[PDB]
RNA sequence: GAUUACCCCUUCUACCUUUUGCAUAAUGGUUUAACCAGAAAAAAUCUAACAAAGAGAACUUUAGCUAGAUACCCCGAAACCA
């Protein structure tokens, strides 16, 4: 069903810059930089 | 059971034919193509290439010396130390690509032979893919090539996976000669790298054969 | 001879020919003309009507006209919190609606 | 490797674009032209906030004004205007108290008589 | 060969969730059926399909014998 | 914000750090440019491969196994030893 579907429509010939990930396949790496938690980097204020 | 029959036009690549017949059961196709699969085919194919070669120099690397370049207290300035530290504008960095390491990795068979077999599919539903009985190339020149391209109305980028690289010396020479536009590559050395570089895809009935037995051989021993 | 309508949580002193801003949209197509309520008639001769707490229908009117759906100047609104490290910086974008006065219709009755 | 390149450098000449017209190093040094610009979204905001009230208090002096003249008080006036189910802004009202003293002067006069009338029905 | 696919899916330690993969034929018209078939025993029918390049068919509940059982018996 | 193509009037107690609490007469900064300090996957969550098997002769396994993707930053001594 799927392959009927993929071969009626003609599209872009699926160039490398075509490839795309499933949803959730990488995770969006979290980058300390920013507003969001200040200068702490999550690891609290002082202490050891 | 679902059985696709696609059909081998026979090209006698001379001039002016289109004309030729046989019966193809391609039992490799698939219904949905994964791109995923392929995504990740295409990374690790790119990742495994990767030299590493990058390097820097952690203060611990750096020519200069440990020593303490003035008093801790009562000279006025800022507590330092050694002068290659990374605050100092004559030290490296910490965090640098200095240590090395490798970038590759080791993909399950199953995942590549399925991605080079959802390439294929793909190739294959996406019409860029024609069967031939054989190959001929008698004059063995570029303008030939280029006005059987254009005359022919082939594909943009072509790659050509016929010979078994023993034989047949009068294509390769001139195939294999200042050609942008077409590739070539033996059908042992056929691989999913090379169907993705180029949009267009064209077998012979011997490369067709062996890539449709290793294909049927890896899907059964996948599937066992 | 002027009049006072009400329209979008605001009340407004209107005359012939005038051009009034009024905020958002009224949903409704530029070119188009409209009618709006009267909450105060005051006429020139020193007569003037107030109903409560709304005018007359049949006694009086007014009728407008749209010119178009403009935009106000952005507005840069930024909260800011004292070491708690709290910025948070918005701009914002008011939209209005041009409106012509056209005909403010008194009837006797 | 990346570089610093010209983002700083933009991100510097958008904040000290918007830093035109400020009086010293604030229309030329970065720092300064960052913290006086935090403090003018602030006061921006604010000053937005109580622009309404300063209007009000002023449109409540003009009406208390025009009031005034006509021998009565604003409270009594707004009370009149409230039982007389009048609705009116008091921004209009302000303009009516400087553009068209026969208005307010027919406002207060309908003000005396319901005071008089409640004041006589009192009694 | 072993007949049909089946998912026993595991979301955290304790807590366990079925899992069944495509095989034959479009997977809406097996999906009604599995919620025409599963309504009256469970008394709801909570099937929801995932399909991406293939398809995953989730239910509430253990019916995976009566999964079994009808995936032989039907044969697909 | 108003106001004039400029200003007076009205509305507001620097930043940062450290703190129960700082405009604080607590801390750091002449200004500007540039340099400068979160790089580790076991178990887990998640995306895919196959499934009583996974994984390129090595291990795991009463749904597992394999692969990928997700979290633990710098400067500073007084001194010791050769």
């Amino acid at each position: 069903x799927x392959x009927x579907x993929x071969x009626x429509x003609x599209x872009x010939x699926v160039s490398l810059a075509n490839l795309k990930p499933n949803p959730g396949s990488r995770k969006p790496e979290r980058r300390p930089r920013g507003r969001r938690r200040g200068r702490k980097c999550g690891r609290g204020h002082k202490g050891e | 059971x679902x059985x696709x029959x696609x059909x081998x036009x026979x090209x006698x690549x001379x001039x002016x034919x289109x004309x030729g017949l046989t019966e193809l059961h391609p039992d490799v196709f698939s219904t949905a193509p994964r791109l995923d699969i392929l995504h990740q085919v295409a990374i690790w194919q790119k990742n495994f290439k990767r030299i590493s070669y990058a390097k820097t120099k952690t203060r611990a690397e750096v020519r200069g010396g440990g020593r303490k370049p003035w008093v801790q207290k009562g000279s006025g300035r800022a507590r330092h130390g050694s002068i290659r530290s990374p605050i100092w504008r004559g030290g490296g960095v910490a965090h640098g690509p200095r240590g090395p390491t490798s970038y590759y990795y080791m993909l399950p068979m199953k995942v590549r032979v399925q991605g080079l077999k959802v390439a294929l599919t793909v190739k294959l539903a996406q019409d860029d893919l024609h069967i031939v009985d054989s190959l001929e190339l008698p004059t063995a020149d570029p303008q030939y090539l280029i006005e059987l391209a254009r005359y022919r109305r082939w594909g943009d980028s072509v790659l050509l996976v016929d010979l078994e690289h023993e034989d047949m010396p009068q294509n390769v020479v001139a195939a294999t000669s200042g050609l942008k536009t077409f590739n070539l590559v033996p059908a042992v050395g056929l691989n999913v790298h090379s169907m993705l570089k180029h949009q267009t895809l064209v077998l012979t009935l011997p490369t067709v054969a062996f890539l449709e037995e290793k294909l049927x051989x890896x899907x059964x021993x996948x599937x066992x | 001879l002027f009049a006072v309508v009400h329209f979008a949580g605001h009340q407004w002193k209107v005359t012939a020919e005038d051009l009034i801003l009024i905020e958002n949209e009224l949903d409704v197509a530029c070119g188009e003309r409209i009618r709006l309520e009267k909450v105060l008639l005051v006429g020139a001769d020193n007569f003037t009507l107030l109903g409560k707490p709304l005018l007359g229908k049949e006694l009086v009117r007014v009728e407008a006209t749209v010119i178009e759906k403009t935009e106000s100047w952005p507005k840069i609104n930024m909260k800011f919190q004292k070491r708690k490290n709290y910025q948070r910086k918005r701009i914002t974008v008011n939209p209005q609606t041009v409106l012509r006065i056209n005909s403010i219709e008194x009837x006797x009755x | 490797l990346r570089s610093r390149v010209t983002d700083r450098y933009w991100r510097v000449q958008e904040v000290l674009k918007h830093a035109r017209h400020f009086r010293g190093r604030k229309n030329r040094c970065y720092r300064l032209a960052v913290r006086a610009v935090t403090r003018a979204f602030v006061k921006c905001t604010r000053a937005r906030r109580l622009k309404k009230r300063s209007l009000r208090t002023l449109w409540i002096n003009r009406i208390t004004a025009a009031s005034q003249e006509h021998g009565l008080k604003y409270p009594a006036f707004i009370i009149n205007l409230i039982k007389c189910q009048v609705e009116l802004n008091r921004k209009v009202l302000a303009d009516l108290a400087i553009y068209e003293p026969k208005t307010f002067k027919s406002l207060a006069a309908l003000a005396k008589r319901r005071r008089x009338x409640x004041x006589x029905x009192x009694x | 060969m072993h007949n049909i696919p089946v998912y026993r899916d595991i979301t955290h330690g304790n807590r366990q969730m079925t899992v069944i993969r495509k095989v034959e034929g479009d997977i809406w018209a097996l999906q009604k059926d599995v919620e025409d078939f599963l309504s009256p025993l469970l008394g709801k029918t909570p099937v929801t399909q995932v399909n991406e390049v293939t398809g995953t068919l989730r239910v509430k509940g253990y019916f995976d014998q009566q999964l079994k059982a009808w995936l032989l018996e039907k044969g697909f």
